[PDB]
């Protein structure tokens, strides 16, 4: 695309720049830029390629929950089209960050560490989905549980329950299950069986790796205090 | 709406 | 253009949508698309039209500015590139907004609520772009200097010392005097003389002009605390 | 860079 004349490594280093200046439309096209070079991600790439995305689609995800709270509130046509307008923009960036996963990081990871790491991205981006989806709603649902359920088998069999990857993967799925799903009691076990596994495991790391688990273990404490 | 703690940037 | 379909009601509805959404640049285009419906624009629409704008260029300063001390620090091409491409998008923000005034917002202003607003922008964009001048950097200052000193001497004679639009206007074209122009006695005196003369008019107004008129004059303050 | 104050948002 319009980043095809670009090296790899100046979009890497122009998708460090562009997190620096907090301007994470351009830190994503970079970063998208440098994904359709064809070769696979370091841990530090695959990590600028989820800030960017992320940042992105949680500004569309909060404009998204203020116009259906304004329309919700109303119920002219103008606030249903502007909640549309954004909602098929929230779609379209959902659509490019899976058409990068499919075209072809999934099928090219092979080490735990990235196929994980991605197997969530596309769980959490079927999740976006969901979050406005009212038509292909169940799909949308079951695809998003596909991809985490994947992500969850591996995550158990090859990292430690400490890893930050399988954390903030059991964090994510638990939420899915929450408030997606509609199996709160699902969402509060994976918690808590989560929490406990990596609690008896910390005495295994390093300081630096200690302050990285607990940093995600007291993300899924924060939800099941809202959630007990 | 009350949003649940999720990984990575706190961004919506 | 993109907006020529809509209605202006409709437009400047969705810009208020917008605003609520934190969608800055839906905004802004949303009231670029009413200006051009030729109308002359109401005092809450004016707003509506510096709030959008105002919110855009301010995301776009902040990202110049810490691209510009990357660049002076390492002083490859990318970081110069990248502050490049930053520079001709804001660049491109402030021509937009100054063609919507001459094409034709100043010139059907007749009213000194609305002109002095308008001119006060001009000078305003006009700053913004001399922000980023290093070539034309004198004609850019000149023609900012040029557009506040009209919107002043309209003030002057039209409105009361404690006006909201006065205040603003003399507040930013102070700051142009100290960090523009190099001028930084002519910043000092002219924020002086605004905040005394606006105190010495406070007795005049009501309980919510009162607020109004010195939440800007505590700007006015701020400055000069930085400056003396 | 330390930024002074102006009229209306403070957007950067
Ligand atoms: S693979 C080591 C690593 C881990 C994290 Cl979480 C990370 C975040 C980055 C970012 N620039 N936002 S880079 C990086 C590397
Ligand atoms: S003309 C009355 C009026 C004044 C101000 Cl400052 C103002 C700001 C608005 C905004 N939506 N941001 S609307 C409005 C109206
Ligand atoms: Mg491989
Ligand atoms: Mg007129």
């Amino acid at each position: 695309g319009a980043m095809g004349s670009m090296e790899r490594a100046s979009l890497i280093q122009k998708a460090k720049l562009a997190e620096q200046a907090e301007r994470y439309e351009d830190m994503a096209a970079f970063m998208k830029g440098a994904v359709e070079k064809g070769e696979e991600l370091s841990c530090e790439e695959r990590n600028l390629l989820s800030v960017a995305y992320k940042n992105v689609v949680g500004g569309q995800r909060a404009a998204w929950r203020v116009l259906s709270s304004i329309e919700q509130k109303s119920n002219g046509p103008e606030v249903r089209e502007y909640r549309e307008k954004v909602e098929t923009e929230l779609q379209g960036v959902c659509d490019t960050v899976l058409g990068l996963l499919d075209s072809h990081l999934i099928k090219e990871a092979g080490d735990a560490e990235s196929r994980v790491f991605y197997l969530k991205m596309k769980g959490d981006y079927y999740r976006y989905l969901a979050e406005v989806a009212t038509g292909d709603k169940k799909r949308i649902i079951d695809s998003a549980r596909s991809a985490y359920q994947e992500a969850m088998d591996i995550s158990k069999k090859e990292m430690p329950p400490t890893n930050p990857i399988r954390l903030g993967l059991a964090l994510n799925f638990s939420v899915f299950h929450y408030e997606i799903a509609n199996s709160p009691e699902e969402a509060i076990s994976l918690a808590k069986t989560t929490f406990d596994e990596a609690m008896a495991d910390l005495h295994t790391l390093s300081e630096d790796s200690y302050k990285d688990s607990t940093l995600i273990m007291q993300l899924l404490r924060d939800n099941l205090t809202l959630w007990t | 709406k009350l949003m649940f703690k999720t990984e990575g940037p706190d961004s919506d």
